[PDB]
């Protein structure tokens, strides 16, 4: 046994969305071993926040058209699926948006909760054409993981069935893209030992370092079953 | 004979699934067999999956 | 996080040399994630003489 653990070396946050993470030193062959295993968890298991429920007043269903609005309700929902939100304390928050006048409604027009950060304030939601038009809606944001469709959510609970709440897709999972490259390390005089440079591209928030910690955590939790139980 | 008639219009959102028929424009047919998780999809050096 | 852990179900020791091991349940995609990672260490990294 010539055990040798890697250490998190560099976190180059090129952007809040894009980050490179170099990792060394890794013993020969562990580069691809950890590289891929991590990539798989990072794409699927990672938790995040997403719009689960929408309630616009004067809207009975998603297929109708609202007056003074360029976008159909479906178009608006699709924009809320892509809305970047960080919730710090609670796992479930209802944000309120009341806006009027001749304006492209952005994410900043939502009344921000004390512990709720809108990561992309310029994110487009709706275009108000008539000046007399006013839009009022309640966006429910929940924290979860992976992709929970409205079709898998319209066949489980449904104790209260309020006519007006619209259920749409919310890909909780923050990781948009991930790739792991392996290059030469040139450490002391080992040579073979390389480095793990993982290029992540996520939506708003989920912090690169934090995400790697969680991914490795999930891996080690599963390994408990192969170590502890034989 | 008919005193009154009521017409309901239902809307349905249908997503793609195995058994749906897809094709290109060169007469290449196909039936979806499987929807694969993004992790399993072949991906390029840049990281972008097919 | 709703951590779904697997449990070692069956160890069919067909011989002291050959053994089959079933493992369930594993969340989707973790079958290949754990499968391959383990296979790699088991082949290239297990030390001996």
């Amino acid at each position: 046994t010539e055990f040798l653990k890697p250490r998190l070396v560099d976190i180059e946050q090129v952007s809040s969305t894009h980050a490179k993470v170099t990792l060394e030193p890794l013993e020969r062959g562990f580069g691809h071993t950890l590289g891929n295993a991590l990539r798989r968890i990072l794409l699927s298991s990672m938790p995040g926040c997403a719009v689960t429920e929408v309630e616009i007043d004067g809207v009975l269903h998603e297929y109708s058209t609202k007056e003074g609005v360029q976008e159909d309700i479906l178009e608006i929902l699709l924009n809320l699926k892509g809305l970047a939100v960080r919730v710090q304390g609670k796992d479930e928050v209802i944000l309120t948006l009341n806006k009027s006048g001749i304006g492209p409604v952005t994410a900043a027009d939502i009344t921000h909760d004390g512990d709720v950060e809108i990561v992309k304030p310029q994110h487009v939601i709706c275009h108000l054409t008539d000046e007399n038009a006013s839009i009022s809606m309640r966006i429910k944001v929940q924290r979860g993981r992976g992709y929970v469709p409205a079709s898998t959510r319209i066949h489980s609970e449904e104790d209260e069935r309020p006519i007006g709440r619209l259920l749409v897709d919310a890909c909780y999972s923050p990781v948009e893209r991930i790739a792991y490259n392996v290059e030469a390390a040139r450490v002391e005089q080992r040579t073979d030992l390389d480095k793990l440079v993982i290029e992540m591209e996520t939506n708003g928030t989920i912090d690169p370092e934090e995400a790697i910690r969680r991914a490795a955590t999930i891996l080690a939790e599963q390994l408990e079953a192969f170590v502890d139980l034989r | 004979g008919v005193l009154k008639i009521v017409k309901v219009y239902l809307a349905v959102k249908r997503r793609i699934q195995p058994g749906d028929k897809m094709a290109g424009r060169h007469g290449n047919k196909g039936v979806i067999s499987k929807i694969n998780p993004i992790e399993d999809m072949p991906y390029d050096e840049n990281g972008t999956p097919v």
